[PDB]
DNA sequence: ACCTGGAGAATCCCGGTGCCGAGGCCGCTCAATTGGTCGTAGACAGCTCTAGCACCGCTTAAACGCACGTACGCGCTGTCCCCCGCGTTTTAACCGCCAAGGGGATTACTCCCTAGTCTCCAGGCACGTGTCAGATATATACATCCTGTGTAT
DNA sequence: ATACACAGGATGTATATATCTGACACGTGCCTGGAGATTAGGGAGTAATCCCCTTGGCGGTTAAAACGCGGGGGACAGCGCGTACGTGCGTTTAAGCGGTGCTAGAGCTGTCTACGACCAATTGAGCGGCCTCGGCACCGGGATTCTCCAGGT
């Protein structure tokens, strides 16, 4: 009975806003689920190194920028920037 | 290097926009080859162009091609790995809804 | 007189078929037998989950896929359609698991 | 089919905002899609490495490496406007017909 | 009880099935050995890892998590059992 | 009267269960303020993109939802995707048809 | 007649030489010029310590003696005893690199 | 300026690491592939040292910035810091 | 009141605290036990004077009275347990083993 | 400028093993680099089972467990028995 | 050369501490080099798995694998030690002898 | 394997000799079974491999191991490194009292 | 089809000499050690109930064994052009300075940002329910493979 | 006389309708964790200073790169034999589904006390220079191993 917790129902957002007609089962949720941690895990790892690299006790947006720049390849890398600049401009705003 | 300027060019004056109201006749068939996509042969809606031959295409009509077919461009036979490799191109549709509503 | 196909009309088809499904092709109780005879070599009565088998050979599976992919590639650099020991075994040790 | 449009609707979408004139051999910025005339970028570029615009890095360290030309917006302005190519044309022959050297270029 | 002689519960058939799946049109006579020893290997490494982090843990079970653990311990990812 | 963090981001992955999630691993001593916000968005990016071409592929098969297949698909098919995910496995996803020139009958 | 060797003489003992020692087997000043150039797109009037010009060319060189290797084995495979482009392409995509 | 410079690699220095690597026998067309091999290699290791040294706001590449591409890419090199 | 190390009440050469300092400050955990820098030290120290042993005879072999980077390699790449663990390491000057294929030798 | 690496204890365990016999600077840099990569290796592989099991320290035992992950067939079992050996002689003084 | 050696002082070298007498075909412990008779070891190894002197685990689950016959050791018990293999076998004969 | 047969389940203990009692012995009695088969001598600091049960001195085994095949000298079995082989300090003891 | 002798070119061995890097010493200051208190992580006993192992028939689809023939694996031969070994002529890497200065490394000061604490309420998770997307079944209809047979070059 | 396009037979694959059920998707009540306000101190940004090391120029000596030629052995195509694979048939084995009963062990709670974090004072282990000989690098010489082609049979 004890509370267990994922990224499902905002991947279910996410697939409405982007295909509003269409569904999903529960082992391709699983999986949705599981690269999502993946990719976590991975951009925490690199920015706690290169934290650690630099002398520094704070992982900042900057740490995050740099460990994107060297973890994704091609224009993925590009479109996230974008993304999470847009993100961060707009929390600050308020 | 492929980018310096010609003689002419590094004196061309600016061409003065028209400002007296005279009239402009257009046919369809004098911008049919160019505002034509070459997949599904009607007017374009939803511009997509390319970052490597700046070759107009719909959007479902690329994502269309590429996903069941060659990663290359129907024109020119350019490799494009995916949709990311396009980009919107508004003033095309803007031109389009001006010229032809 | 029957309708016998050519010698490798069969062989096509299959590798068609093969290639559009997503079923695992290994029979379930010689596997999970196979399993617990490996595990009885390092820990007495043992127990399993059987989620935990099922994930072992999914593993499986997609490894020996991809072996006999490269298997494949290293029987046509020689000229041949036909793949030999030897074949694995370069291709294992271009890997790097030998 | 059949319609004729004014001249002030369409002059926004063919005049460049560097120099204020007419395209004239457009070349567009990739990184944005962003048409201007050839000569405008090209001394612009040296400068500043972001676009006149929006201000988006054109490249890292080399921007003349992201843009294209544009034959298509080219051919169509010169279609459009009337009298156009005749002008440059003119413009062309009239400065190369004083300057004996370099006929091939 | 003491299994015995369960390899050979890996069949021709099936042998020649995930070779279907690969892409392979001829198979010799001799390949289905090769199979079951590079097999065995694979599955004596990936299920000693599982069984370090069970013991570890102090518990008689084998669990997916454990078997997702020793997989990522060996570069080979698996998405779909948590 | 109390605003959550992904609206003011405008987001739909949670940032405060990110920045507790951040806090805790053993990454750094301290976590500053728009880091979880800047991996929220990074990772909304990727799940939508996945998501979208695998909707895709299930549209093509005349199907209204999609299953591993689906994903294996869109994910094999595209270069940059495929090389974030070189060496993953999805279960139940099978392979991409192909067959070498030289098996073909002439 | 002037003394020469048969061929594959002096090959086998130029591999007898280069086997045995351990010094760097590519030019200095090319490999900084190459080194340099490929950086200029990336950022401008950079620096570069030596240690760092001396640690690039040292991987460089490992590298490209393990990709020799392995294409000597996959010539080898098809009865040949020259490597060819084909063979190189071979271990790159049997590598994961292709 | 600097154009050109992957001609320096020349065909003595690609037989001698071949040697090396104990190859007997080389082709022609074997020079102009190894060439395509050393830069793409080069293009990907000296881009994430170049990302370090950015982003420790420096305009000089260090022996650590080199060493952690290279364990970035698996590629993990002793004797250097 | 003499100070006694913790070296020396394990019968080890390594520091034990400087190890202990380097486990608590590199964000591995909350808190760290008394005997695990210890077990770590000793694992080092062990594996540090296996190789440097096999180099030491490699050097011998070669009748040199200091190691370098080839012994180093030379032990290391000798050896099938050492070869499987430093797989994925490149050794600065240490050079190749000899290896001429079979099907190549003349005759 | 106070740096710090294992240079002296390295150079204390060779003359234990080698009465005479000398070691090179950059050989010296070698098994520095290669002490650092082993203690990182295993660090990190406890610090992964500490948090698997959901604990907040890392003991001995989990520097076992991560030994015998971590290295192949042998040397498992030897460093094994010397950090156990080396761990009870620590205890009892 | 010419010695003059007493049992006496090599009782200990030669002697089975499962048994109270000499090794009768002689079985090593892999991991410690522990040797025993065949059938002490054989008996004693199916309720404990640890080596009675050393007491170091000898397999995970099945030490049978980690023993093994040592023929050295039993032929220089047997040389050694006058008078024994000759009374071993008369024994195993008359045993066989005496059944079916 | 190594199944017990029908007389091995009641084999009866072999009797020590307590009573003390010299016996004569030669060194070319035991010249075979206490010889290096490497460097003929006699053995100092015995090692002994896992899988075959061979005795050999601690150098010659380390060398032969360094500079040639990795195989065992006599059966031709796998062996890795020093690792592999294991001091066996009672057949040295032996050695020791039974030759001055 | 195999052998030997002898000339030539290359690798190994041996002193002998000179320098420079490795081993050692000495003063000092920063980090490890001892001693004390305090709070909670972890050990342990006990309890609930989920899920893993074991057993038994019954269909039936897959596995197993057999036989024929065909096409692919492998050796042999002949051909020619591509690469190796070696000699001559050019290019430019390597090494010894000198001169300058950009920026890496450290110090001091100040204030802004992040951790820790406490109150309180909405976002997210565990159950429960019910239609319809998808699988399963039958039956035509269509698209490939193979072979006989005329017959044109 | 032989290639060769053609046509009829017969498999297998694709397609449309019927239908059946169980899993996706939604709703709901509660409780645990995110949000808001407050306080205090130390991490990091900023400005200034010093001096190590990186970049540039130049002149020289000489090993390495470039160009060319000639001939042999290695890649490559073709032909023939034969035997090991594939395809199809007629038996035999064991996987698989459904149902059952049993209980070992994973997942919780609740005490409770030993072990690790924190702070302060004290000093000895470890690091930055500095001096200096002995290992090792270099040069010339004699010995030693090994290819290669002419007879020799
Ligand atoms: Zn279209
Ligand atoms: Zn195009
Ligand atoms: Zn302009
Ligand atoms: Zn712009
Ligand atoms: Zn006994
Ligand atoms: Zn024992
Ligand atoms: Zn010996
Ligand atoms: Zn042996």
């Amino acid at each position: 009975r004890k509370r267990k917790e994922s990224y499902a129902i905002y991947i279910y957002k996410v697939l409405k806003q982007v295909h509003p007609d269409t569904g999903i089962s529960s082992k391709a949720m699983s999986i949705m689920n599981s690269f999502v941690n993946d990719i976590f895990e991975r951009i925490a790892a690199e920015a706690s190194r290169l934290a650690h690299y630099n002398k520094r006790s704070t992982i900042t947006s900057r740490e995050i920028q740099t460990a994107v720049r060297l973890l994704l390849p091609g224009e993925l890398a590009k479109h996230a920037v974008s993304e999470g600049t847009k993100a961060v401009t707009k929390y600050t705003s308020s | 290097k492929t980018w310096e300027l010609s003689l002419y060019e590094l004196q061309r004056t600016p061409q003065e926009a028209i400002t007296d109201g005279l009239e402009i006749v257009v046919s369809p068939r004098s911008l049919h080859s160019e505002l034509m996509c070459p997949i599904c042969l009607d007017m374009l809606k939803n511009t997509m162009t390319t970052k490597e031959c700046l070759h107009r295409f719909c959007a479902d009509c690329i994502i269309t091609a590429l996903r069941s077919g060659n990663k290359e461009c129907p024109t020119c036979r350019k490799k494009l790995v995916s949709k990311r490799s396009l980009r919107p191109d508004p003033n095309f549709d803007a031109l389009i809804s001006k010229i032809y509503p | 007189k029957p309708h016998r196909y050519r010698p490798g009309t069969v062989a096509l088809r299959e590798i068609r078929r093969y290639q559009k499904s997503t079923e695992l092709l290994i029979r379930k109780l010689p596997f999970q037998r196979l399993v617990r005879e490996i595990a009885q070599d390092f820990k007495t009565d043992l127990r399993f989950q059987s989620s935990a088998v099922m994930a072992l050979q999914e593993a499986s599976e997609a490894y020996l896929v991809g072996l006999f992919e490269d298997t494949n590639l290293c029987a046509i650099h020689a000229k041949r359609v036909t793949i030999m020991p030897k074949d694995i075994q370069l291709a294992r040790r271009i890997r790097g698991e030998r | 089919r059949t319609t004729r449009i004014k001249i002030t609707e369409l002059n926004p979408h063919l005049m460049c905002v560097l120099c204020g004139g007419y395209f004239i051999d457009a070349t567009t910025i990739i990184e944005c899609l962003h048409s201007f005339c050839k000569t405008c970028i090209v001394r612009y570029l040296e400068t500043s490495k972001y676009c006149p615009i929006c201000d988006v890095q054109v490249h890292k360290t080399r921007p003349l490496l992201n843009i294209r030309s544009d034959k298509t917006l080219q051919d169509i302005v010169y279609k459009l406007v009337p009298g156009l190519f005749k002008n440059e044309m003119k413009r062309r022959r009239d400065f190369y017909a004083a300057h004996p050297s370099a006929d091939a270029a | 009880k003491v299994l015995r002689d369960n390899i050979q519960g890996i069949t021709k058939p099936a042998i020649r099935r995930l070779a279907r799946r690969g892409g392979v049109k001829r198979i010799s006579g001799l390949i289905y050995e090769e199979t079951r020893g590079v097999l065995k290997v694979f599955l004596e490494n990936v299920i000693r890892d599982a069984v370090t982090y069970t013991e570890h843990a102090k518990r008689k079970t084998v669990t997916a998590m454990d078997v997702v653990y020793a997989l990522k311990r060996q570069g080979r990812t698996l998405y779909g059992f948590g | 009267k109390a605003k959550s963090r992904s609206n003011r981001a405008g987001l739909q992955f949670p940032v405060g269960r990110i920045h507790r999630l951040l806090r805790k691993g053993n990454y750094a001593e301290r976590v500053g303020a728009g880091a979880p916000v800047y991996l929220a968005a990074v990772m909304e990016y990727l799940a939508a993109e996945v998501l979208e071409l695998a909707g895709n592929a299930a549209r093509d098969n005349k199907k209204t939802r999609i299953i591993p297949r689906h994903l294996q698909l869109a994910i094999r098919n595209d270069e940059e995707l495929n090389k974030l995910l070189s060496g993953v496995t999805i279960a139940q996803g099978g392979v991409l048809p192909n067959i070498q020139a030289v098996l073909l009958p002439k």
